[PDB]
RNA sequence: CGGUCGCCUCCUAAAAGGUAACGGAGGCGUACAAAGGUACCUUCAGUACGGUUGGAAAUCGUAUGUAGAGUGUAAUGGUGU
RNA sequence: UUUGGUGCCCAUGUCGCUGUGGAAACACCUGGUUCCAUUUCGAACCCAGCAGUUAAGCACAGUGGAGCCGAAUGUAGCUGCAGUGAGAAUAGGAAAGCACCAAGC
RNA sequence: UUGAGGGCUGCAAUUCGUCCUCAUGAAGUCGGAAUCACUAGUAAUCGCGAAUCAGCUAUGUCGCGGUGAAUACGUUCUCG
């Protein structure tokens, strides 16, 4: 989907996905941002999802700037297999969200647009949503 | 300018060697001035060289020709007209009627097919 | 001699044309460099001896061939395989040199259409490209088949290449 | 890049840490200068940094070529009784007048 | 140490003048057929 | 996996001195060292042998 | 049944080191009378510019360029007179 | 007192600009039979002389142009729910300095 | 072939006339299968006239005249 076209190592390590926020502690180019309230791994599945649920809901009548990016590649073996012989074989592109992060931030439409969309893509993601407000 | 000439024959016919200069103009010069040209030898001597040079420039200049015929034909072809595009495909501009004749600016005979019948 | 005239002249001439206050402001060339480069034949089409050996008898200065710098994707040339020459002169040579060319090989061409416009690389060098081989006074017709013209590049000990354009037009350049 | 000085200073600079470096024996050093003008010469001691003795055409002659400009000096070792120096050729070659100063030196039993 | 250099002078004898500093090493005032003096660019 | 052993040893009494190595591609000559001899004591030429 | 059985570089591997798998990666059974030692002197890769053959890349000239070549080589570290 | 060299320290030392002076010196410069020499040449090295030079490099004053260093709070991180102290950003700094000899003091 | 200048035809020459002069001189140093022609003025070859006619690179056609050959053993194989 949605990933990089290259990359010299098959299998990365798995995330240090513990931790607050490094970095995107604030919206930047929209008017309302999403927050996220749990730490964990997003597919590119759901990513996909909630941006054509946002694009529908909003069209170019604004515009939504994601600050996210599933840089990571997760491998996961297949069944039946015993302990040991090799390493597993890659299945995705992920991205690591840390609990207190910025990923969507929306602008050039009126409040109440923003705050349902922000409440669908949400309800889409697994990660529970908290909304801010853009404030210079 | 002063070196294209042909090792040890006569000089008329030796001057025709430029592009644009041929044996008229210099036959022309030549017995007008009654240099009575040597026979089959490179040259005679230098005397008369740059003189004869000089006169030569009179009627016109082979390099300076080719930008003259440059020129004419970038002239020729800029005008919209069937000449300046006959030109530019480099086709037979005289009229001479072509099916499968003047193959001489067209390459070498090139084909794959035809439509057959039973 | 055209050194003598020169720095008995031309020196002269600019300092009270452009105001220096010290007479060593003066842009003086310094040497000239002279190479060919080499592609017709892997390694050896003449062995590249002919052009070493007319320059040398055209030079006061032994020529010397330039190893290979970078390596060749088009054809098979890789450490060394020595194409082209390299002469770089100084003194009486480079004199001579510059009067072979002021008044042999630009009058030897067969037509010209005038010079000095933009030879310069904004930063006060200048060169000379010649599309013939024999355009010099030494040089003897019977060579290598294949005619081959030369590049010659001139600089002085600054960058104001405007003065080395108005110091060669006082040294019989075309305009 | 070369002013025809500041090289000679890195090449001097580059001689004097190889002598510093490779050689470990408590000994000072005769560095020498070929001037345009003229020579001099000074001495340093290491684990002081500090010179020891000079000489040059200034103060004791007025041009060069003349030996002399390395008694003198040779004599302000022997003065200074170690008689045990390293002989620095700085950005010049030992040829001609450096030649001459070695000699010179050799002369006055300097062990280099 | 190097090819036999000299000295020799050089003719135009279309325009006429003669100048020396060096030449062909081997030919005595070679000639040519216009030089920088008579210059197309040069003469008004 | 490659043999490029050679014996170089002394002449005046036919020693067996240092085992070497040497191409024999780039050229199949002999090699004439200058190294100590014991039963000469001093320094002589040694020379190639299999 | 399959893979490996030895040697060496990086990460795993807990800021010395040490430290597992049928972990992620990689190379090795070398080369060399020169790619050795010593003395001499010399210092980038590149980019832009200007040039007959002559290419995005041939060589030179002018600079800018501070590590972005090279120091046999799979890799590491160091390596800018 | 400065100028010349020198190591020391290898940027808060750098690359750049505006002016200053070289009379003694340093530098350029004058040339190349010869000491020596050019991967190729008085390019470079080297010989013997200072006609001219403050223009080139050398420096001194300014230039915050570029490069570059970097205050505190708070904060990341952590050792038992307190301590510990960051980096980055930020005030700003930023036109080297320390010794020896030598000439004019 | 390309380009320039003169001259002619016809009301008119760009589509598409022609001639001359001048500038250039593509290729080609006898061509593979197939093969046409004629037994003496013959082949081959050097020229001229008529036609269509304002113009007509038709080297075409109809003729004219000059110079002037080779072989023929054969009908077995090729065609009728």
């Amino acid at each position: 989907m949605l990933q990089p076209k290259r990359t010299k190592y098959r299998k990365p390590h798995n995330v240090s996905y513990e931790g607050k926020a490094k970095g995107n502690s604030y919206v930047a180019f929209g008017e309302y941002g999403l927050v996220a309230t749990k730490g964990n791994w997003i597919d590119a599945r759901a990513i996909e999802s909630a941006r054509i649920a946002i694009s529908k809901c909003l069209g170019k009548t604004g515009k939504m700037w994601i600050r996210i990016f599933p840089h990571m590649s997760k491998t996961k073996k297949p069944l039946e297999v015993r302990m040991g012989s090799g390493k597993g074989n890659p299945e995705f592109w992920v991205a690591v969200v840390k609990q207190g992060t910025v990923m969507f931030e929306v602008a050039n439409i009126p409040e109440s647009q923003m705050i349902k969309a922000l409440t669908r893509a949400g309800h889409k993601l697994p990660v529970t949503w908290k909304i801010l407000k853009r404030e210079e | 300018l002063g070196i294209d000439i042909p090792n040890q024959k006569r000089i008329e016919i030796a001057l025709t060697y430029i592009f644009g200069i041929g044996l008229s103009r210099s036959q022309a010069i030549l017995k007008q001035a009654n240099i009575n040209p040597d026979k089959r030898v490179k040259d005679l001597t230098e005397e008369e060289f740059v003189a004869i040079r000089n006169v030569a420039s009179a009627y016109k200049i082979e390099g300076d020709l080719r930008r003259e015929i440059a020129l004419n034909i970038k002239h020729l072809s800029e005008i919209g007209a069937w000449r300046g595009l006959r030109h530019r495909k480099n086709l037979p501009v005289r009229g001479q009627r072509t099916r499968t004749n003047a193959r001489t600016r067209k390459g070498p005979r090139k084909t794959v097919a035809n439509k057959k019948i039973e | 001699n055209l050194k003598a005239h020169y720095q008995k002249t031309i020196a002269k001439e600019l300092q009270k044309s452009f105001a220096f206050s010290s007479i060593m402001q003066v842009p003086r060339l310094e040497k000239i460099v002279i190479n060919m480069g080499v592609g017709d034949a892997i390694r050896d089409s003449k062995f590249l001896e002919s052009a070493l050996n007319e320059l040398h008898l055209i030079s006061g200065q032994k020529p010397v061939a330039t190893k290979a710098k970078n390596a060749i994707s088009t054809y098979k040339l890789r450490a060394g395989q020595l194409i082209g020459c390299k002469v770089t002169l100084r003194g009486e040579r480079m004199w001579a040199f510059l009067e072979k060319l002021i008044y042999v090989a630009l009058p030897r061409v067969r037509d010209f259409r005038g010079l000095s416009l933009k030879s310069f690389d904004g930063r006060g060098n200048y060169t000379i490209g010649i599309k013939e081989q024999i355009i010099f006074p030494e040089i003897v017709y019977d060579d290598i088949k294949r005619i081959r013209g030369f590049d010659v590049t001139l600089v002085t000990s600054t960058n104001k290449d405007s003065e080395a354009l108005a110091l060669l037009r006082a040294l019989n350049l075309p305009l | 890049m070369k002013t025809r000085t500041e090289q000679r200073r890195l090449r001097h600079k580059r001689i004097v840490k190889k002598i510093r470096a490779t050689n470990h024996d408590n000994r000072v050093v005769l560095m020498v200068i070929k001037s345009l003008n003229h020579i001099s010469v000074q001495a340093w001691d290491f684990s002081q940094n500090i010179v020891l003795a000079s000489s040059s055409s200034l103060a004791l002659k007025l041009k060069n070529n003349a030996k002399l400009v390395g008694q003198d000096i040779a004599d302000k070792l022997v003065k200074l009784k170690l008689t045990n120096v390293v002989f620095d050729t700085g950005g010049s070659k030992y040829h001609g007048r450096i030649a001459a100063l070695a000699e010179a030196a050799r002369e006055r039993g300097l062990n280099f | 140490f190097h090819f036999p250099s000299q000295s020799v002078s050089f003719k135009c004898a279309s325009c006429s003048n003669s100048f020396t500093i060096e030449s062909t090493l081997k030919q005595k005032e070679i000639t040519i057929d216009i030089c920088g003096k008579c210059h197309p660019f040069y003469i008004g | 996996a490659v043999k490029r052993s050679t014996r170089l040893g002394c002449n005046d009494c036919r020693e067996i001195n240092y085992l070497t190595f040497k191409n024999v591609k780039k050229n199949p000559e002999k090699l004439a060292l200058n190294k100590f001899c014991s039963r000469c004591r001093k320094v002589v030429v040694h020379k190639e042998v299999k």
